[PDB]
């Protein structure tokens, strides 16, 4: 039930008092670029007693894949298996993980491969307050409140959870369709592809709109019928990439190998099985689709223009 | 609540068809339904049926095969029928609101009867 | 679909706590709190007690209480007096879009 | 239904459960000017079936005309077609299309012809979280959810849509009323008037 | 009539003018009389029952003002006239002046 | 954000029951404290000696029980974290761009 306010109807308990709700999400936009996939953190159970005691938490660090759905006001946690109920949270989230990207970690390593460059924005405020249902998991002490009688003898449930809400959506506060320029990075390195890959990670939530989508099984009927119509879902997505490479030269002296070597022994193996062939990314191929002249492209004119 | 009223075909015949009209005062129909429940002697109360605005209507499963129901909102009034009257139709009839209301798309609230009409006594 | 089976006859002194206790099925009684409660006295309007199991209009008595336990509810009375000595009839909505009626119980003041 | 919280209604009908309801839309601003009339995208019917099935989406470019209408925050797409229903949205939209102009293409082109100048402006949130009524053409998972019981045996329809909501239309934040120097073309017709011509497309909802 | 007003020849009209203004819809109601132009059967599928008598659709919202806040005033300063839009240059021919103020701050 | 979790008791269910699940609430905080120190010499004047006395007297007696152990802090000890070369870490990287 409602807990922000007193409600003319309340839950009348019973065995099962799921309820139909919906929410809009927290809104957010992130753009990492490196070389290297990026990381990300989220809650998941622990090491490993009494059937339904509470799980063991722990924080883990896991690569960020295609389709692994982002933070969305919920925290960023494993609710496969974190919450057997299987109805804590909507059906977009409700069998995946929320991971949220390790900005610490991947800023603090060493080398700076996984971030020559990143971006964020995120807002959210709470919408509604509303509370759980089921057997309580821990008593509250019985040395913070007063003993109640009647109605009050048997406490309410205490496991209050907001539903998030982005707010506006605007075109000042975008992200995208806009330049940037990796002149100089944080880490050590200094936008150097190294093995020829690059890994651009985006989320944004600010072009989410699905697609209500309507069929009708007979156009016999004359008057509105419930059962004569179908209804669907659907969400489209759309992206384009510029890219621009400046070429660069390495001279191989004893100590450069070496320090090469240190840092990653595949360059070079490589200048003479896959270790990320295991996840699942969106290959994006540009072998054959490279330009010399700039000024023939928006993204180039706007570098000319800059230098 | 509101006001209800009674008036009918109080003495009957075997055979005979059945006709019941009720007056609703000092309110409207509004989006409750409205229901007819008798009570023969020797028995308790068995439930007839029930009507809103828009016509639609729920009957009884064994009796809905003699019952028959309709609804004027000019004079604020619902009307019954029910045809081959035998010696068990006798019964002081009712009429009941029903304030009967959806609640979260899943359950209803409010699903008792009032508004209790004093009762028609109808003998076959 | 079927009416509800129920104690037709109860007795108590005056002043004790006499419970109307009362049995349906799962698609009526088990699985949803539609429960209400009536009082018919010799030939008047059958008055509403207890709706939704345990919820009391006003204008009713407070020593009336309403609970459920499996396929059975229950109408308590505390207290027995006077203006108890009438009929109870228990009613419900089945899942089926019905309404259903009990035997009808009648107390009595020792 | 009302899924933002557990409301109160009347005894359900069963069939055509249809409101009157109304909204305000998303806000936008913009102005566009070329030598050739703009692009625009929209989601319609594609490539190539039992009746009722959920018809192919496609990405298609159009020249965009006066008077057709702009993404209102139901999505660009081709509700003639997508929705046989002819009640799924507003009465001005319900059975037309609504273009959103192709920055990408139109920024793309060689010539940069169509698009040598432009501004846009939009801004919206969801005002109430609604929920549609009608067969569901996809079930939802078992893997999803727990059985109910009772009550919850039947699962309610999960087509839910948001109601756009253009928030504050304010004086500062106006494209309008105010000159723009195109001395810098982003493309490579700067400026140049080809055959006599221009087409300035403006669309402005703070003034409707 | 600002468009009017400075495409004046001599902008004597309007020497110097300020505007601020903000709005946004607080309820969305519908209206009661009869509806004078049916609407089109083609751009709905007919009901029935209930839903048998379109409602009416001539809706109207009512608007809001939001927040009034000290730092968007524009009164209480002083705007120096160094230079006018149009041809008059703040001359005020016939000794006399025009200063039309709107203000619904302090209502 | 605090972050509801919950275990069945018996996995073996095959409709919804509200006393087959227990509810939990939980709160994760994550931190990471980064500094760059300086390292300054005082010289032992007997004017300097009698203002850092005067000050506090502890600090001389230290340069040959705690008097905070009444409170809690999450003590943090930093002995074997000391590391001269900045541009290894991030925080030493925009501190020497800094300057």
């Amino acid at each position: 039930d409602d807990t922000e306010n007193a409600s003319a109807y309340a839950a009348n308990a019973g065995v099962d008092n799921r309820e139909c709700i919906s929410m809009d999400y927290k809104q957010t936009q992130l753009c990492l670029i490196g070389c290297k996939p990026p990381i990300g953190e989220h809650w998941g159970k622990g090491s490993p007693v009494q059937p339904g005691d509470c799980p063991p938490l722990e924080l883990i660090n896991t690569v960020i894949q295609d389709g692994d759905m982002v933070d969305t006001g919920f925290g960023a946690m494993d609710f496969t298996t974190l919450q057997a109920n299987k109805s804590e949270v909507p059906l977009d989230i409700c069998t995946s993980i929320c991971k949220y990207p390790d900005y610490i970690k991947m800023v603090s390593e060493p080398y700076g491969d996984s971030l020559f460059f990143y971006l964020r924005r995120e807002q959210m405020f709470v919408r509604h307050l509303f509370n759980r249902a089921g057997t309580v998991g821990e008593n509250v002490p019985d040395d913070l409140y007063i003993k109640g009688s009647g109605s009050t003898a048997n406490l309410a449930s205490s496991n209050y959870f907001p539903t998030p809400s982005g707010s506006m959506v605007t075109s000042d506060a975008q992200i995208f369709n806009k330049p940037y320029w990796l002149q100089r990075a944080q880490g050590h390195n200094n936008g150097i592809c190294w093995g020829n890959q690059l890994f651009v990670t985006v989320v944004d939530t600010t072009r989410s709109t699905n697609m209500s989508l309507c069929a009708a099984i007979s156009t016999s009927e004359t008057t509105y019928k419930n059962t004569n119509f179908k209804e669907y879902l659907r969400h489209g997505e759309e992206y384009d990439l510029q890219f621009i490479f400046q070429l660069c030269k390495i001279t191989l002296t004893a100590d450069v190998m070496t320090y090469i070597h240190s840092m990653n022994s595949t360059i070079l193996e490589d200048w003479n099985e896959d270790p990320l062939k295991k996840y699942t990314f969106w290959e994006v191929n540009l072998k054959e689709k490279f330009s010399a002249d700039l000024d023939q492209f928006p993204l180039g004119r706007k570098f000319l223009l800059q230098l | 609540q509101v006001q209800l009223q009674q008036w009918g075909a109080g003495l009957l015949k075997p055979s005979e068809t059945l006709s019941l009209t009720c007056a609703v005062n000092g309110g409207s129909f509004s989006i409750y339904y409205w229901s007819w429940i008798r009570q023969p002697p020797g028995k308790g109360l068995d439930w007839i049926g029930e009507i809103n605005q828009s016509g639609s209507t729920n009957y009884n499963p064994s009796l809905k095969s003699r019952v028959t129901m309709s609804v004027d909102t000019s004079k604020s009034q619902f009307s019954l029928r029910m045809t081959s009257v035998t010696a068990a139709d006798t019964a002081i009839y009712y009429c009941a609101r029903a304030p009967r209301i959806r609640w979260g798309s899943y359950r209803l609230k409010q699903t008792n009867f009032d508004s209790w009409g004093q009762g028609t006594l109808v003998t076959v | 679909q079927s009416a509800l089976t129920q104690p037709a006859s109860v007795s108590g002194s005056p002043g004790q706590s006499i419970t109307i206790s009362c049995t349906g099925t799962s698609n009526d009684v088990g699985d949803y709190d539609y429960v209400s409660w009536y009082q018919l006295h010799p030939g008047k309007a059958p008055k509403l007690l207890i709706f939704d199991v345990s919820r009391r209009p006003s204008g009713v008595s407070d020593r009336f209480s309403g609970s459920k336990s499996g396929d059975t509810a229950s109408l308590t009375i505390s207290g027995l007096q006077a203006e108890d000595e009438a009929d109870y009839y228990c009613s419900s909505y089945t899942g089926s879009s019905t309404y259903v009626f009990g035997t009808g119980t009648k107390v009595s003041v020792l």
